[PDB]
């Protein structure tokens, strides 16, 4: 019953690339990939974002580049780091993801922390909003809860991968 | 060639067809594809072995049904009312990937032709 | 900068890779991209890399279309992220050298600030040993100006990756 977010190898690479070149700051980027049954959401690719310090025009420009050479996913959502600050959703996070979540309900908030990520142990994270509001009308409290992460690679992504020395 | 498709053929218009595709050396997810002529690939349902979770494109819900045999490593597909556009080749695909997207499966089977008639009806 | 060697990124393999099988990239056929980095000194270090649309006749290696403009704007895009990874040549998945390869590296070297580098990934894996192969464009005026001859000088390579990736690269294959 449990829901699980496959990430993919160039996803990975990327999101902690992007994160250990925004040290000390906190860097951000899109998700792509798709949602399958209940209990599935892969994220095939990952493109990052400018720091602010949600781009509209930038996200649109990149979505169509990337249509035009067979990266056709939807965004299934976003990524950001914590340098050193562990795995967590801030007020500011819950609000963008709430914007997320209005476009595709099971929208993923994944963090990652490239400072405590060391060889061995990934300090990564993919969040939701809970829900509330199962009483509202249409005409001690959590705000998210964690989602199971795991790896997807291809026989020959594999294969390539054994050339790393 | 380490899957091999069976079954299908000529059908008529609101008949059925089985396929199955064997494994013969085992992988955690299958699926079918198909491909009609100049027409890209398109992904048709997906199944996990163990615990045989599905998953169908929306062209072909409650029509399909996609099972599998862990005992005898064979997947099918059940299509119930076929219609002319279910005309294609159909592949089986084996992976780690539990989706859509074809090149995220690791092998394929030779395809099996599925004709569905324009004319003749069931 | 006169050019000895070259280091690729793993990040840049895969890259290449899902590039090549996300094209449907048939027989005979070939996916064209952009490799990003530094190039200023001896030694190539090749970071990141983009995907390019890119069209060629089959039948006719005389005939190709490079989108000028989504160089340009991808370009763009990737220099508001990292102002470091600068465009430092190309990529193509081979697996060998084309007869169109000197004319397009020519029009690369309108956006890099050293010679080009074309990377060659081999996608297919046949080799077993290294999966790319590095290539620059040298010319020599041989006997005064009665000819010059153009070709392609292969630059020894190796897979290089910073830690980050190197923690990818284990947490993936482990």
């Amino acid at each position: 019953t449990k829901e699980t977010v496959y990430i993919s190898s160039i996803a990975l690479l990327k999101m902690l690339k992007h994160g250990r070149a925004g040290v000390p700051m906190e860097v951000m980027g899109l998700m792509l990939g798709e949602f399958v049954d209940d209990y599935t959401v892969n994220v095939v690719d990952v493109f990052a974002m400018p720091q602010s310090g949600v781009d509209d025009v930038f996200q649109a420009k990149m979505m169509d580049m990337l249509k035009q050479t067979g990266r056709d996913q939807m965004v299934v959502g976003w990524y950001h780091s914590h340098p050193g600050f562990g795995c967590w959703l801030s007020s500011v996070d819950v609000n963008t993801q709430k914007s997320f979540e209005q476009l595709n309900s099971r929208a993923v908030a994944v963090v990652v922390d490239p400072i405590q990520s060391v060889k061995g142990k990934v300090v990564i994270d993919a969040f939701r909003l809970i829900d509330t509001g199962a009483l509202i009308n249409n005409l001690l409290n959590r705000h998210y809860y964690s989602l199971n992460i795991d790896y997807h690679k291809t026989a020959k992504e594999t294969k390539m991968l054994m050339n790393l020395h | 060639v380490q899957l091999q498709e069976s079954g299908g053929g000529l059908v008529p218009a609101g008949g059925s067809l089985r396929l199955s595709c064997v494994d013969s050396g085992r992988s955690t997810v299958m699926a079918w594809f198909r491909q009609a002529p100049g027409k890209e690939r398109e992904f048709v349902a997906t199944i996990r072995w163990s615990g045989g979770n599905t998953y169908y494109a929306d062209s072909v819900k409650g029509r399909f049904t996609i099972s599998r045999d862990n005992a005898r490593n064979t997947v099918y597909l059940q299509m119930n009312s076929l219609k002319p556009e279910d005309t294609a080749v159909y592949y089986c695909a084996g992976g780690t990937y539990y989706g859509t997207l074809s090149y995220k499966y690791d092998f394929w089977g030779r395809g099996t032709q599925v004709t569905v008639s324009s004319h003749h009806h069931h | 900068l006169q050019h000895e060697k070259v280091t690729i990124a793993p990040l840049v393999l895969l890259s290449a890779l899902d590039h090549y099988e996300r094209t449907q990239t048939k027989e005979n056929k070939r996916c064209v991209g952009v490799i990003l980095g530094d190039a200023n000194s001896s030694t190539i270090r090749v970071t990141n890399s983009f995907a390019l649309p890119f069209e060629e006749d089959e039948k006719n290696s005389d005939v190709w279309f490079l989108d000028h403009n989504y160089i340009e704007n991808m370009n763009e895009m990737c220099k508001k992220i990292n102002a470091k990874e600068k465009l430092i040549g190309w990529y193509h998945s081979g697996p060998k050298l084309r007869a169109s390869d000197l004319k397009i590296n020519e029009l690369f070297k309108k956006y890099t600030q050293n010679n080009p580098l074309l990377l060659i990934v081999d996608v297919k894996q046949q080799g077993v040993g290294l999966p790319t192969d590095a290539y620059v464009a040298i010319e020599q005026v041989k006997d005064d100006g009665t000819s010059t001859e153009k070709t392609f000088l292969h630059l020894p390579c190796t897979i290089e990756a910073e830690e980050a990736e190197e923690i990818g690269v284990e947490h993936l294959l482990r």
